[PDB]
């Protein structure tokens, strides 16, 4: 379908390595399962692929996107595979994958975001595995794990954590299933003081710390007297 | 081991304090209410009476030591403020709070006697001491129940810097009308200045309660002190 | 005093979010009443804080016209405000038997 | 009043559209007259923005 | 041994020019004498050295690093060698 890139026997495919600092044209229902490595892509329109009636695995791979559209994925519909590892992002837009209903495989590995929203994020109830690996993001808000009924394996190699009350959802989810499947997969968390080091996996799940409780109700009826 | 902060509540020691004042304003509302048309204490009125200015030796014992204590429990306030706005202390490791439970104790006690010791009860309660005695203690009992810490109305224990004038005027210090006039400005300016710089403080460090806490901005007390001086002077850099 | 600052701090909201006509209205500067209120009082109490300030030519104008009036208007209203709620006679009760 | 102001104006007004000498009229803050009558305005009346 | 990289019998050696931003998973204290170049990565990730627990140097080729993190270099300490070459580094 693209010019540059030469059409692949039987559904067509994009290329991969291509060089293109431009968006492959020519997009249609025939063309499936585009693939982009090492290209520039600086941003996402609304609607980019529209033309493309239905997709199956996106690969955004080296590429540089540094602001993508919360409608920019509004033609995808019913896409089954996407990676999103190893991009520039700053944040997600909101809503940006609510059209993503049938995104089966999602990662993220590598992606420099300070904090993304779940609602940004959305249901995404048929979800099989996330990944969490090198991303500058230190803290998890626990609406951010509590929205994904069926996600199964969270991978967190080479983004250790802080200790504290973000650390108590994740270890949770920890306690439901083993998340590290080797010992070398491991991580350890880190503390606000150089003296205290912990490894998570030596780290107690649902460990008793401060604030274990949020709210209750034995408490609440003193402090409303006292 | 020297953890951080995590999940943010605040309407506990907040709601306390609104509860100890309203539901008491509340009490004698209606206690006045059925008085109207049936809708030994004057010895221990007395004895309140001469205990609250310093008439016997325990009395200026008594006023010295309410003096003292409220210069201690502002110190305690800055020392705090010096801190993050909510934390989490347990209360058998840090020194601070059990000297804090000991000035909270002894100003309820002094505010318990000076209720016994008022003439018109409706009035006292709207005073300005027995508010921000209603406003301090309660927030600091439910802070030590709760072994966490939040740097709520902690402000208005400067505003215990107003009695100054009064409490030397009890143990017979300021005689005079100039005296008395100095020292009456300078406490209400100073009391009004720190109270000013402590709101701006925990208004700043705390966001919108509506912007979820996002529009946070981090200025320590000394910086809100600076600021409040700046603009009282109409110079504003 | 309310009146003219509320009216003051309108016709800066007008005037800043509608640039100058000879700009085509280019210029306009988004800001909420809350925003103008503040730069009034400000303005009105010689502060000057410079956060927030009129910047479209009719906004310089209307506030040049005002610091020349609405300042002297402040400085003379809100003290004598204040004296008038003041005035109150302390021993005013009745004695208890 | 008016005469004071308008002088003082100009003479912020020549003095910054034109440089500093011992710099060799390189030290130089392009005002309009308006702009100095408005800096004037603010200043006389300790607003200071 | 890398994933990605090759395994050297005997003494492992990383491969040459792995082109890969970030440090390669599996790292184990049998593999030593990393190699990273051509590192896009702006900071070092913190732990990043922890799945391997001796190594014996740490070169650097055409990698540039803005800032690093204390938890990065945790998991080294047998080191003898270490070489940050043509690095973008400012503050330590």
């Amino acid at each position: 379908c693209p010019e540059v890139c030469t059409c692949v026997p039987g559904g067509l495919a994009s290329c991969s390595a291509l060089s293109l600092p431009a968006v492959p044209p020519g997009l249609s229902l025939r063309l499936r399962a585009l693939l982009l490595d090492h290209n520039r892509v600086r941003a996402l329109p609304p609607g980019a692929f529209a033309g493309a009636g239905a997709l199956q695995r996106l690969d955004l791979r080296e590429n540089g996107l540094h602001s993508v559209h919360v409608r920019a994925f509004w033609g995808l519909g019913a896409l089954q595979l996407l990676d999103l590892s190893a991009n520039q992002l700053e944040a997600l837009a909101p809503g940006t994958f609510a059209p993503l209903r049938a995104l089966r495989n999602l990662s993220l590995a590598g992606n420099r975001l300070a904090r993304l929203e779940p609602a940004a994020l959305g249901a995404l109830p048929l979800l099989r595995s996330l990944s969490l690996q090198d991303n500058e993001l230190a803290a998890l808000a626990p609406g951010l794990l509590g929205r994904l009924p069926a996600l199964d394996a969270l991978h967190l190699r080479g983004n250790p954590w802080g200790c504290g009350c973000a650390l108590r959802p994740l270890c949770a989810w920890l306690r439901r299933h083993p998340l590290p499947a080797s010992e070398a997969e491991t991580v350890l968390c880190v503390w606000p003081g150089r003296l205290t080091l912990s490894p998570l996996t030596a780290f107690s799940d649902a460990a008793f710390s401060h604030c274990a409780q949020p709210l209750a109700l034995r408490d609440l009826a003193v402090v409303y007297t006292l | 081991p020297c953890d951080s902060r995590g999940q943010r509540m605040w309407w506990a020691f907040l709601a306390s304090s609104m509860v100890t004042f309203f539901g008491g304003l509340f009490i004698i509302l209606l206690w006045r209410t059925l008085k109207y048309l049936w809708t030994w204490m004057t010895s221990v009125k007395d004895w309140a009476g001469v205990m609250i200015s310093a008439q016997t030796l325990t009395g200026r014992v008594l006023v010295v030591l309410v003096f003292a204590l409220s210069i201690g429990a502002l110190v305690i306030y800055f020392i705090d403020s010096s801190n993050p706005i909510e934390s989490c202390q347990n209360f058998y490791k840090d020194f601070t709070l059990q000297i804090d439970m000991a000035f909270n104790v002894f100003f309820l006690l002094y505010f318990g006697l000076r209720f016994i010791a008022a003439n018109d009860k409706l009035w006292f309660w709207l005073e300005v001491n027995s508010v921000v005695d209603f406003f301090t203690v309660p927030p600091v009992f439910v802070s030590v129940y709760l072994n966490r810490s939040w740097l709520g109305l902690r402000f208005l224990r400067a505003l215990r810097l107003i009695q100054f004038s009064e409490i030397l005027q009890f143990l017979n210090i300021l005689k005079t009308s100039n005296s008395i006039k100095l020292v009456n400005l300078l406490s209400i300016f100073i009391s009004t200045w720190l109270t000013a710089a402590g709101f701006i403080h925990l208004v700043e460090n705390s966001g919108d309660p509506w912007e979820n806490f996002q529009n946070n901005q981090a200025l320590t007390y000394w910086e809100c002190v600076y600021l409040l001086m700046v603009t009282m002077s109409t110079v504003g850099y | 005093f309310i009146s003219t600052w509320l009216t003051a701090a309108g016709f800066i909201h007008l005037v800043e979010n509608s640039g100058d006509p000879w700009e085509n209205f280019q210029n306009n500067q988004a800001l909420t009443y809350w925003e103008c209120v503040y730069l009034l009082m400000v303005t009105m109490s010689t502060v000057g804080y410079g956060d927030v300030y009129a910047k479209t030519t009719l906004g310089r104008l209307f506030m040049v016209f005002f610091i020349l009036g609405g300042l002297a208007m402040f400085a003379s209203y809100v003290p004598e405000i204040i004296e008038l709620i003041g005035n109150r006679k302390k021993y005013g009760g009745s004695y208890s038997a």
